[PDB]
RNA sequence: GGUGAAAAGAACCCCGGGAGGGGAGUGAAAUAGAGCCUGAAACCGUGGGCUUACAAGCAGUCACGGCCCCGCAAGGGGUUGU
RNA sequence: UCGGGGCUUAAGCCCAGCGCCGAAGCUGCGGGUCUGGGGGAUGACCCCAGGCGGUAGGGGAGCGUUCCCGAUGCCGAUGAAGGCCGACCCGCGAGGGCGGCUGGAGGUAAGGGAAGUGCGAAUGCCGGCAUGAGUAACGAUAAAGAGGGUGAGAAUCCCUCUCGC
RNA sequence: ACCGGAGCGCUGUCUCGGCGAGGGACCCGGUGAAAUUGAACUGGCCGUGAAGAUGCGGCCUACCCGUGGCAGGACGAAAAGA
RNA sequence: AGCGGCACGCGAGCUGGGUUCAGAACGUCGUGAGACAGUUCGGUCUCUAUCCGCCACGGGCGCAGGAGGCUUGAGGGGGGCUC
């Protein structure tokens, strides 16, 4: 804090009470105590339940009948309208939130806008994205990948 | 839920005097003083009998009562304690020596001396033949 | 300050009941026999006078 | 019916104005007008100027009639004080409150 | 994450002055002054609640000795005559009879001295 | 540090030396009226209910009684005499 | 002054006896909590018995405050947060609901996470307002008085005369 | 203008105090502080209690509120005993 | 020409000669700085009373018709000496 270290009063015979410098916490604008400072949060979880999990939550969403895998992305060429019309076909009504998972960059460009839809590359799959959706759906090439890192 | 009485009455009483012993004596009238006798006895509301006595001049008294007791008097200021002894009380106001008594054995508070006005203490009798007078013993 | 100082604060009931006795009085006035208006006894006032 | 007036921010200690309008409270118009005429004190000043202008609004404004209205209640109220140093023996200072009102008056017709 | 004091102290202590209300000057407008107030205000009443069976463990006592000598008996043998007989009954409450339905006392004046004797 | 969506910041009349008010007027709102959102507590005041000038106190609690107020009622709220 | 009054074949002392009063002790009636045993295939819940003063201190279970996920969600102008009131409902309690008034734009469930998380005291820190109190004081005991004037207002401003330093 | 003893002169230093003057104090009008302050509905005696009580016990006394004065108490204020 | 109690009564009543700060000196002790129930001279004592208490003086109400004047003395207080 930016202030003074002098003693603010001589402490004895003052009358008033007894202080150092206005720094003191017990001073209003003081600085404070055990306040927050910048801290790392982060802790190396062992691996072998970074996968565990993520097997487990595709399990679970498959267990759940809600996973769908897929190639016949025919509504390719980046377009929300496209993708759109494939969904209906899919029977991706867009009743229920989605984790598109696929290795297709334009596809990804497609699915995006779509509020109800979680696009994201294979390399990304991870538990919390998976439970945060109601159904999971990717393609093959992506089932290859995941099946890789754990299968 | 208990009982509580409502407006009574004053049922008033005429006491004697000659002979009577004057603690034992003063026992009994303090009693009446306050109800403790009358069933529908309430401690906050005062309704003991009406005591009047009479020929008060008179009382007994054991020992040797009559020098020996003494009678204290604080006034404010200095050496102001008066010492007056029994015989000098009946000898000037006799009617007094009751009064110190009963006083005495009524409670405390405010009611307490509202019951004292209840009493009527005389040397005669001849007391003021008002109505009620039930004399007793 | 120098010795004597009060011991306690004032109750807001002994402040309010030493200060029984602050209340004012109306003045004193009759109404002066030549005009119509007021004025104090056994004295003369404006928007009027006296007789010699 | 009724009608008030307020003079607010009154350079004049409150304790002290309230004296003069305690002795006014429900008396006729006429009466205070006397009262507030010969009672001394600073305060009657402020507060008859405020019991006049009760008045005008009561007629000029509420069609009441001035042979027949009076002081229904009145009040101070205390407002902001004027905090100044002083300097006081051995350096020592001190803060004085010049303290300041709020006067209200409020009239009605005498009966009906 | 900065929690500061927000309403938190100003209900809780709203909260007390209401339970102090009625207390004479400062016990019922400074929190302090009247937290101080009620805590012994709450012990005097739990202190109050054993001291009114007492209370009338007394009054009763005196109200029945009262009538009770009336009829040439005392209270102390009243309840010896009673208790004699195993007339269990009259909890000396109930012993209000000497007011009101004066015969049944009478009556059970006349059980105890049968009683007793 | 904070009027308001917007100055629409109150023409004009009235009391006043002024300040400040009372009407009129603007505004969804003026107790948003200009250090003007919200407006707590201490503290000061006006009115109303119960209460107090024979009374002994950590100011309360327990009981009964009176008055005032709520509800057709059993009941409840305020106050406080012993 | 034996706590007091007052007490004398006692209301004193000694010996004997029958009563009654008297605590938050013991009993009766209802309830809570924990512990143990039992029925419950059952969680729930029911029954029986027992324990439950407490400072330093150990242990357990909760309540509220700020923030994050739940949120592209949900409540909100038919009124958010906050404020004022309540004799009502739930909780053992910290609390949570509900109703009225105010307020006028935000709020955040169920379930979890993270902390600048709860104040009555520190001759604590900041601010506000009290008490003393209409009290002490108004700062050199060189000294004032009247008429006239200006002004909404004049002991206190202007002029004249008188007096003083 | 050092510190001690004595004497003469002179005196309100004293026996022993009285009167008088002025500036305050006091009353009215204007302005208006301070230390202090757990909260107060704050009596006496004799006991008692941490051994010096308005606050406990017993007893005595005491209508409610102020103004001018005195300083015995509130182990009065001030300064975390030098 | 009494002896004691009242915080060896009484400094928010006074004094401040004595004790009990800093200056200085004597005798004395200590190598010393210093030290002394040893001595000597000097040395700032705080305007405002809130409550209890006390001396006085008023305001309020009460005293179960209202008013003028005159009074009784419960209960206190003062005085109390001696050649
Ligand atoms: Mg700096
Ligand atoms: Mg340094
Ligand atoms: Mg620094
Ligand atoms: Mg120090
Ligand atoms: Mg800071
Ligand atoms: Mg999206
Ligand atoms: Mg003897
Ligand atoms: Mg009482
Ligand atoms: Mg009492
Ligand atoms: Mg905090
Ligand atoms: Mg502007
Ligand atoms: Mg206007
Ligand atoms: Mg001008
Ligand atoms: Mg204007
Ligand atoms: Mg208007
Ligand atoms: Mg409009
Ligand atoms: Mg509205
Ligand atoms: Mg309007
Ligand atoms: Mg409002
Ligand atoms: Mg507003
Ligand atoms: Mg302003
Ligand atoms: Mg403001
Ligand atoms: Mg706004
Ligand atoms: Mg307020
Ligand atoms: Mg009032
Ligand atoms: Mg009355
Ligand atoms: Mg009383
Ligand atoms: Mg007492
Ligand atoms: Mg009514
Ligand atoms: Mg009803
Ligand atoms: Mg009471
Ligand atoms: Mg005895
Ligand atoms: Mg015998
Ligand atoms: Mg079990
Ligand atoms: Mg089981
Ligand atoms: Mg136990
Ligand atoms: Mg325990
Ligand atoms: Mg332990
Ligand atoms: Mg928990
Ligand atoms: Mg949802
Ligand atoms: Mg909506
Ligand atoms: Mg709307
Ligand atoms: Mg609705
Ligand atoms: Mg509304
Ligand atoms: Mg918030
Ligand atoms: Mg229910
Ligand atoms: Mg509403
Ligand atoms: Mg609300
Ligand atoms: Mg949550
Ligand atoms: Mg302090
Ligand atoms: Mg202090
Ligand atoms: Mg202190
Ligand atoms: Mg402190
Ligand atoms: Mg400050
Ligand atoms: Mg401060
Ligand atoms: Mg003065
Ligand atoms: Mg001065
Ligand atoms: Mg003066
Ligand atoms: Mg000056
Ligand atoms: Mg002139
Ligand atoms: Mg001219
Ligand atoms: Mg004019
Ligand atoms: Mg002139
Ligand atoms: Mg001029
Ligand atoms: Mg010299
Ligand atoms: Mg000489
Ligand atoms: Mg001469
Ligand atoms: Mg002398
Ligand atoms: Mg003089
Ligand atoms: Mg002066
Ligand atoms: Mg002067
Ligand atoms: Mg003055
Ligand atoms: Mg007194
Ligand atoms: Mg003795
Ligand atoms: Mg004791
Ligand atoms: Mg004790
Ligand atoms: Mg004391
Ligand atoms: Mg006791
Ligand atoms: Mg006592
Ligand atoms: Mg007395
Ligand atoms: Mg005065
Ligand atoms: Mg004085
Ligand atoms: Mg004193
Ligand atoms: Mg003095
Ligand atoms: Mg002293
Ligand atoms: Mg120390
Ligand atoms: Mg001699
Ligand atoms: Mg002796
Ligand atoms: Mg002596
Ligand atoms: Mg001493
Ligand atoms: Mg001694
Ligand atoms: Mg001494
Ligand atoms: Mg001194
Ligand atoms: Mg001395
Ligand atoms: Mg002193
Ligand atoms: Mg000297
Ligand atoms: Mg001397
Ligand atoms: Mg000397
Ligand atoms: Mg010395
Ligand atoms: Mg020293
Ligand atoms: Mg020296
Ligand atoms: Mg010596
Ligand atoms: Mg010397
Ligand atoms: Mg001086
Ligand atoms: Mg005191
Ligand atoms: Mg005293
Ligand atoms: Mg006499
Ligand atoms: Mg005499
Ligand atoms: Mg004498
Ligand atoms: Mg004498």
């Amino acid at each position: 804090v930016a202030y003074s270290g002098r003693k603010i009063w001589p402490q004895k015979h003052t009358g008033r009470a007894r202080h150092g410098d206005i720094g003191a916490p017990i001073f209003v604008g003081g600085g404070v105590v055990f306040g927050p400072k910048p801290r790392d949060y982060s802790y190396t979880l062992p691996k072998k339940v970074r996968k565990k999990g993520l097997a487990m939550a595709v399990a679970d969403r498959a267990r759940e009948g809600k996973l769908l895998l897929v190639e016949a992305f025919a509504g390719v060429n980046g377009k929300t309208k496209e993708f759109l019309a494939w969904a209906k076909e899919a029977g991706l009504d867009g009743s229920e939130s989605v984790l598109l998972v696929t290795g297709n960059e334009l596809v990804r460009r497609a699915a995006r806008n779509l509020p109800w839809v979680v696009t994201l590359a294979p390399e990304g799959l991870n538990v919390y994205d998976i439970v945060r959706t109601e159904r999971l759906v990717m393609d093959l090439d992506a089932w290859e990948v995941f099946q890789n890192r754990i299968g | 839920k208990t009982y509580v009485p409502k407006q009574v009455e004053p049922r008033w009483v005429l006491i004697d005097a000659e002979g009577k012993t004057l603690g034992r004596l003063a026992t009994k009238i303090a009693t009446l003083l306050r109800g403790k006798h009358r069933p529908d006895w309430t401690p906050n509301v005062a309704m003991g009998d009406f005591v009047v006595v009479v020929n008060a001049d008179k009382i007994r008294v054991t020992g040797k009562k009559l020098e020996q007791k003494i009678y204290t008097r604080y006034s404010g200021y200095p050496g102001g304690l008066k010492k007056i002894p029994l015989e000098k009380m009946l000898a000037t106001h006799p009617e007094r020596v009751l009064e110190h008594a009963v006083k005495g054995m009524l409670p405390k508070g405010p009611l307490g001396r509202r019951l004292f006005k209840r009493l009527k203490v005389y040397a005669g009798p001849d007391h003021p033949h008002q109505a009620q007078r039930p004399e007793k013993l | 300050a120098k010795h004597p100082v009060p011991k306690k604060k004032t109750s807001k009931a002994r402040r309010d009941a030493r200060r029984s006795h602050h209340a004012l009085t109306p003045p004193i006035l009759v109404p002066c026999p030549e005009c119509k208006a007021m004025k104090p006894p056994h004295t003369v006032c404006p928007e009027c006078g006296y007789y010699a | 019916m009724e009608a008030k007036a307020i003079a607010r921010y009154v350079r004049i200690s409150p304790r002290k104005v309230r004296l003069v309008v305690d002795l006014i409270r429900g008396k006729s118009l006429e009466e205070a007008r006397n009262i507030l005429r010969y009672t001394n004190k600073r305060g009657a000043y402020f507060v008859a100027k405020v019991l006049e202008s009760a008045a005008a609004n009561a007629v000029n404004n509420h069609d009441m009639l001035e042979d027949r209205l009076y002081v229904k209640a009145a009040y101070v109220d205390e407002g902001p004080a004027l905090k100044r140093v002083l300097p006081r023996a051995r350096g020592r200072a001190d803060i004085i409150k010049k303290r300041t009102s709020h006067i209200t008056v409020i009239l009605g017709e005498k009966h009906g | 994450p900065r929690a500061k004091t927000g309403v938190v102290r100003r209900r809780k202590h709203k909260k007390i002055l209401k339970l102090a209300k009625g207390y004479w000057g400062l016990r019922s407008k400074s929190f302090r002054k009247a937290r101080e107030t009620l805590f012994a205000a709450g012990n005097y009443a739990y202190a109050h609640r054993k001291r009114r069976k007492r209370d009338f463990r007394r009054l009763w006592i005196v109200r029945i000795n009262a009538a009770c000598r009336q009829h040439g008996l005392n209270y102390s043998t009243f309840i010896h005559g009673l208790k004699k007989a195993g007339i269990e009954v009259d909890r000396k409450n109930l012993a209000d009879l000497a007011v009101r339905e004066p015969q049944v006392f009478a009556e059970l004046v006349e059980r105890a001295k049968a009683a007793q004797g």
